[PDB]
RNA sequence: CAUCUCAGUAGGAGCGGGAAAAGAAAUCAAUUGAGAUGCCGUAAGUAACGGCGAGUGAAACCGGCACAGUUCAAACCGAA
RNA sequence: UUUACUGCAGCCUGUCGUUGGGUUGUGGUUCUGGAUGUACAGUGUAGGUAGGAGGCAUCGAAGCGGGUGCGCCAGCAUUCGUGGAGCCGUCCUUGGGACACUACCCUUCCGGGACUACGACCCUAACUCUGAGAAGAGGACCCCGAUAGGUGGGCAGUUUG
């Protein structure tokens, strides 16, 4: 065979517990916990995964990790009255994932910027960490980009906001087409939120 | 009261008279793959389980004597509607 | 009345344009077919769910409106 | 309001994840040196069921020491030695199995080496607390996410014809 060395990337992250990626693990959750919440790097952690997801090496996109709590809907007990179907929450995880989580906080913190895509980095039993990937609309680097220029569209903004990225679609239910797409394409407010 | 343990009646199968062996009737334990069984497993979540919360009720003061009547030649089985006896026991 | 219903309604938070979302099948079919998405009609109060109670409740096929297709990641080249 | 019905928080506890490294104690994982297998008597230990008979040997076959596998201080394995012929059975030692040096996977054999689930101990290196820090104290516990059971008028949905 002839493999880039992004195939190898890839296979080393497949099943990272298996290969010296773990190493590499534990010494980098320690720094991770240290940083805050949504953190610039330099360059992905694996690079083949945010060339496949639309990374360039070029100016006007930036990646950063962010740091997202474990679990489900942090949620409160109703004072109320409820009917007993509502009184309980401890079980109700959220409908909104831990990804799309860490893709709204990225772009909270980076207003002038779009979120392309992310993925999943590392995790730990108090966090997960997702590298995100965001681009400058208003850089005429981007906007000389024809792969990349759709972005500079007024519907192109708030895309992490509105479920337009893959985590956010995949959110919604329209991950797939066909049957149990029912109540989910073209919108989940189209329907009433009955799917999802 | 006393019922014989073989007598001769009526084969519904054979549709004849032959000697019949009245056998006590056993209930089976449910099964956890019937469309109920399912339905309680779906159902259940958090709160009240709707009628999946409901507690058995009571008991008639005398219970069926549950009896099927196999057939020694076809050795098939039928049960008839039957009587209701505090204590029942077979003539042997 | 507790599942259910009221209803994903009321209300809340965020984003956001003249529209938005969806959108070019890891689809729907059925013995052999069609060919992105949206919206309308119909299927149909049917299938399905349900103290199988009260109620809730599709989609495809099909007829229309309008029609539109494509761009990356990689292989090969290596700053062109 | 409560030992009404049905739930929900809080709390208790198991399991999984977070979560690593060593020491032993528990099961077989995996297999080397032996096929170790034997009512009755044996020339002889069914050399696993067997082409129901047919190979080796002074260039090796024994009656012996605590008898190296084993065992009824017999006898197969040539071994530290010295003694100077073990057969195969159509005379089957009238068979629980009756027997040729012919790739033994198989009730043993304890180097059980190697991964493994439970438990006990230790280590620090994650992680936690203190400090501005050097560091100190804990430590794979606790916290935390999830799940399983309990307790639960703390709460809250009703019912109480
Ligand atoms: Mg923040
Ligand atoms: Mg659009
Ligand atoms: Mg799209
Ligand atoms: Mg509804
Ligand atoms: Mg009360
Ligand atoms: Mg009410
Ligand atoms: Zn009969």
């Amino acid at each position: 065979m002839v493999k880039s060395f992004y195939g190898y990337v890839r296979d080393a992250w497949k099943n990272p517990d298996e290969t010296y990626v773990n190493e590499l693990r534990w010494e980098r959750l320690q720094v991770w916990r240290k940083q805050g919440s949504v953190t610039r790097i330099e360059r992905p952690t694996r690079i083949d995964r945010a060339r496949s997801l639309g990374y360039k090496a070029k100016q006007g996109i930036v990646v950063v990790r962010v740091n997202v709590r474990r679990g489900g809907l942090g949620h409160v007990r109703p004072n109320r009255g409820r009917r007993t179907q509502k009184m309980g929450k401890n079980k109700v995880s959220g409908g909104m994932s831990i990804q799309r989580i860490a893709e709204v906080r990225a772009d909270r913190r980076y207003p002038n910027l779009e979120v392309l895509n992310s993925y999943w980095v590392g995790e730990d039993g108090k966090h997960k960490w997702f590298e995100v990937i965001l681009v400058d609309p208003h850089h005429p680097v981007i906007k000389s980009d024809k792969n990349l220029n759709w972005v500079c569209d007024p519907s192109s903004r708030g895309r992490a906001t509105r479920g337009k990225t893959s985590a956010g679609r995949k959110g919604r239910g329209m991950a797939t087409r066909g049957k149990g797409t029912e109540k989910t394409r073209p919108s989940i407010r189209a329907y009433k939120s009955r799917g999802k | 009261m006393k019922i014989p343990k073989r007598f001769r009646t009526y084969c519904p199968f054979c549709k004849t008279h032959n000697e019949v062996v009245v056998e006590r009737v056993k209930k089976g334990q449910a099964s956890s793959m019937t469309h109920i069984a399912r339905q309680k497993k779906r159902q259940e979540g958090i709160g009240n389980s709707g009628k999946f919360s409901k507690v058995p009720g009571g008991d008639k003061p005398t219970k069926r004597i549950w009896l099927r009547y196999r057939c020694t030649v076809c050795k098939k089985a039928h049960q008839r509607p039957c009587f209701r006896a505090k204590k029942f026991e077979f003539k042997e």
